[PDB]
RNA sequence: UUGACCUCAAAUCAGGUAGGAGUACCCGCUGAACUUAAGCAUAUCAAUAAGCGGAGGAAAAGAAACCAACCGGGAUUGC
RNA sequence: AUAUUGGCGAGAGACCGAUAGCGAACAAGUACAGUGAUGGAAAGAUGAAAAGAACUUUGAAAAGAGAGUGAAAAAGUACGUGAAAUUGUUGAAAGGGAAGGGCAUUUGAUCAGACA
RNA sequence: GUCGAAUUUGGGUAUAGGGGCGAAAGACUAAUCGAACCAUCUAGUAGCUGGUUCCUGCCGAAGUUUCCCUCAGGAUAGCAG
RNA sequence: CGUGGAGGUCAGUGACGAAGCCUAGACCGUAAGGUCGGGUCGAACGGCCUCUAGUGCAGAUCUUGGUGGUAGUAGCAAAUAUUCAAAUGAGAACUUUGAAGACUGAAGUGGGGAAAGGUUCCACGUCAACAGCAGUUGGACGUGGGUUAGUCGAUCCUAAGAGAUGGGGAAGCUCCGUUUCAAAGGCCUGCAGGCCACCAUCGAAAGGGAAUCCGGUUAAGAUUCCGGAACCUGGAUAUGGAUUCUUCACGGUAACGUAACUGAAUGUGGAGACGUCGGCGCGAGCCCUGGGAGGAGUUAUCUUUUCUUCUUAAC
RNA sequence: GCUUGUGACGGCCCGUGAAAAUCCACAGGAAGGAAUAGUUUUCAUGCCAGGUCGUACUGAUAACCGCAGCAGGUCUCCAAG
RNA sequence: CUAUCUAGCGAAACCACAGCCAAGGGAACGGGCUUGGCAGAAUCAGCGGGGAAAGAAGACCCUGUUGAGCUUGACUCUAGU
RNA sequence: AAACUUUCAACAACGGAUCUCUUGGUUCUCGCAUCGAUGAAGAACGCAGCGAAAUGCGAUACGUAAUGUGAAUUGCAGAAUUCCGUGAAUCAUCGAAUCUUUGAACGCACAUUGCGCCCCUUGGUAUUCCAGGGGGCAUGCCUGUUUGAGCGUCAUU
């Protein structure tokens, strides 16, 4: 919010690297179940809550 | 493969910093060659390597105040055995055998004997 | 009155991240941790919230130290190597 | 510009920048980038060339 | 003046220890009501659940200020 | 000697078999909700093996049509089987403010059963 | 309607559930208030409402007595098997 | 009669096709149901004597899931309003550019921020999904980039107030109190000297608060970067200047004045530090406006005309 | 003239309209001080450093809360003719 | 501006099956049943009589050997004093 | 007669029932006793060549060392300095180390990546200032050590 704890920027920095999707060479793994990401976060729809 | 520690714990201190210091300087060089090339997995045996050295390092320090303390009465306490607190405390060998002179009596004069029931 | 247009005037967190549950129940005012209990030392824990007790008790996490225990003490607690 | 560790300090990277370059180093700026990293910012004397020393670096 | 004694203090003194976790079982403490009574207040649920303290690998109890009244038995615990 | 839904390591069952059985057979106390305490999911199966459809053609492309692999594509990542409600096409048939049904029979379509 | 005071308001702070606050309406207390929210006891109990899964055969009722803080229910006798 | 499962038995059936499913094809049974034929499908299953049970659904405003008529219906109608042409692209009511008209009309549909949000900001690519039409566009999707401080804030101070300590109550998690019935230390000169003391701590991105402005710059950043010019704090220090033989300055009647011009504990005082309303004066900015110097606009006619630049920070 | 700041005044009150950190001054007279020189660092000049975290963007008829790109609600500064 | 017609999009409540009436009888007001009147596809915009229309296990009433709030010289206790 | 409505079959659709399967659950019996200030459980953050998570680890970061096996891993590339070797593997085993910031949590605090003090050492002219590195600074209780107060109290100068 422009003057913002660093706990809070830690986690907007762990956010922003959990937002994406699979690498691909996972899916070719052998035995894989993985197709999509099932945790993703867009802040449109759904929150944090910090 | 990359480096030995067998090989290494014939070393100095000295000669296992030099080392060091040329691994660290290596994987600095690599991580600016990691952006220039796609991908770059040689750095993985150096981040192992450096781990190796530091191991023999500590442990030529560890055992030099190992035997230092050799054999005296209060050891450092990252250097006593670990076993588990609750033991850590509870009693000795001594101590449990620790035996009051009145019972030692009783036990000498009336041990428990071996018999057996035929004839 | 109190609904939609009231719900509009919030944005004044009551709580915050703990250190020690990191949890969103840090309460501010009151300073306390309604999950964890901070800053007591005791964890807060009750009976009643059983399945509170299993969201968070050992085999929740990692378990950094315990889980080579019984390794350890199914050789006896060893020293030195081979 | 250099990423660095987040436990780092502006005299720590200043030493460790003379030491490992041999440079003098004019004055140093720094970030925590969105990132979760230390962005550094450093400006040289005139007496050296950042491009010199950085394809002497290797990156360039 | 000097030297003791008693008491109480200090010290980042030398060395030690307690905290918290877990908590199926265990020793305690505190401690309800729905409920049942075809109502309900005693009573019951219950000396329970909830709440608090503290342990172990088992605990606790245990070598009789006993059971008995027989011709007497003989630590404790459990079936 | 006794207690033990906890912890660890074993071994078993006239148990449940993916809407069951622990809430969880899968990145489940996860996702997600709630200021918070707390609440709390759904989600299994190609094939022996991806051999996961080379190449051609139409199209902007998705895709289709081909071709082709494979025991099978009626196994083509919406993939084991693949039900019903429900819907499309085809075919047959009826129908004046319901439909459906019992007895009886015509008419129509279909069908078994007897001998050397 | 009021619009310069008993004004309006942000932010911080205090007050917590038979408790709080209340220029008092039983109003407000996170869309919840003649007793908040969450979990537990708890599958609380319920003479009351609803529901209660396959066939055939054989038999075949009662709604009446007596007592009950008993009258939408029970026990008992009777009918039935 | 039938379902799950168990013991036993048919030296039971089966990949040359098990169960499972469909079948206005057939057969048996009063019936519960059983059997057969065809199609599909692909790995286990049945008959009989017994045993065992979480054992047979149309209902419970039952539970979970799924699909329907309603129905291509209701309806997508506030916030004055759009239109032409090109480029793009497969494709343009809606993208871009351009041109017209129009609005908000500064109490703005502007510009900036606190809270909160978290990368949405920016570039390229990109339309399967969202944007309740569309979609070549996007706060979307995909990949990357980007947030620079001695001077801004936090950091410090304390307010309402919370909250340790000594202590006391409490079986107990804990409760009370924060000039507390406490043996509560640090100030200068290893030690001798010497003076003081209600001494936790937290509590304001609006309160108090040391100090920075300009011009430029990016796709996206700037009082943070660049160029230049300043300031403050802290610490080092050395040259100058000043003062003294009357050792610790002189002038002014005084108000006071100066480039400096000793001054420990200790004490006193001040600034921090402060309501609101009224009107009056002063200044800054803005507004209006005159001449002159540039540029643009109008110019059938008129208009010595309409508009616009003429600025100067901190220190 | 508008916005604004500001000064001195006046009215107002049973209301007289925070605190501390922090800086400075004064009273004081401890102490230490010149001549071949000695004293002074609130005058000037001169050298070095100045750490940590935040810094993008929106702040709303699309970035906040209202299950949503909801005609709602959310505190504030500038404000031309 | 709507409704109306079109391009595109695209729900919902409700739904035993359904949908022409009279009289009778009936749980004493039937869409169905009995006797009669009648009866021709598919329908469109409106329309607001009926569908004892939907909304909601009636808030009035009675019951329940179900409660709660409040009161009180009710029964029984109680912190306090 | 079409359409439309309705029924039946086929084929295709919606949907995921059924059947078969099962690295799961549940229940029972046995056996054992091992958390933690020598810093646990738990938390947050970050770590791979190419990862979001799960999993594992902690700046030595899907791990280091030692031991055993004895030549893999595997989605791609890279390796192979070997493959009769003190030597592959995400192997197993595990006794030696690392063990971020936290957490009972221990310098003080804690919506702070906030502010101090002691020792040693290093740079800047530096005992005094700044910075870096290294190590330390909780409370209560016990045992004792040293220093200490009290007309509490003894003996003598
Ligand atoms: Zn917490």
């Amino acid at each position: 919010a422009a003057q913002k704890s660093f706990r809070i920027k830690q986690k907007m920095a762990k956010a922003k690297k959990q937002n994406r999707p699979l690498p691909q060479w996972i899916r070719l793994r052998t035995n894989n179940t993985i197709r999509y990401n099932a945790k993703r976060r867009n802040w449109r729809r759904t929150k944090m809550n910090i | 493969a990359g480096v030995k520690a067998y090989e290494l714990r014939t070393k100095s201190k000295e000669q296992l910093a030099s080392q060091l210091v040329d691994l660290k300087k290596e994987l600095a060089e690599l991580k600016v060659q990691k952006l220039s090339r796609p991908s770059l997995p040689k750095i993985k045996t150096v981040r192992k390597s450096i781990a190796c050295v530091l191991t023999v390092i500590n442990e030529q320090q560890r055992e030099a105040v190992r035997q230092l303390y050799k054999g005296k009465k209060y050891q450092p306490k990252d250097l006593r055995a670990k076993k588990t607190r609750a033991l850590r405390r509870a009693l000795t060998k001594f101590e449990a055998s620790q035996v009051t002179e009145k019972q030692r009596k009783k036990q000498i004069a009336f041990p428990q004997r071996k018999y057996a029931i035929k004839a | 009155g109190k609904g939609t247009p009231s719900f509009g005037k919030r944005h004044n967190k009551s709580h915050t991240l703990c250190n020690r549950c990191g949890r969103r129940s840090f309460h501010v005012q009151k300073k306390t941790c309604s999950s964890c209990g901070y800053p007591a030392a005791k964890t807060r824990s009750y009976n009643w919230g059983a399945k509170a007790k299993r969201r968070h008790t050992t085999g929740t996490g990692r378990m950094r130290y315990l889980k080579h225990v019984s390794r350890r003490f199914k050789n006896g607690f060893q020293t030195g190597s081979a | 510009v250099f990423q660095v560790s987040m436990k780092a300090n502006k005299y720590q990277i200043k030493k460790a920048v003379k030491e490992l370059y041999e440079v003098d180093v004019l004055k140093v700026n720094t970030l925590v980038r969105p990132n979760g990293t230390k962005k550094a910012y450093v400006r040289l004397t005139a007496d050296y060339d950042a491009l010199d020393i950085a394809n002497r670096i290797g990156y360039i």
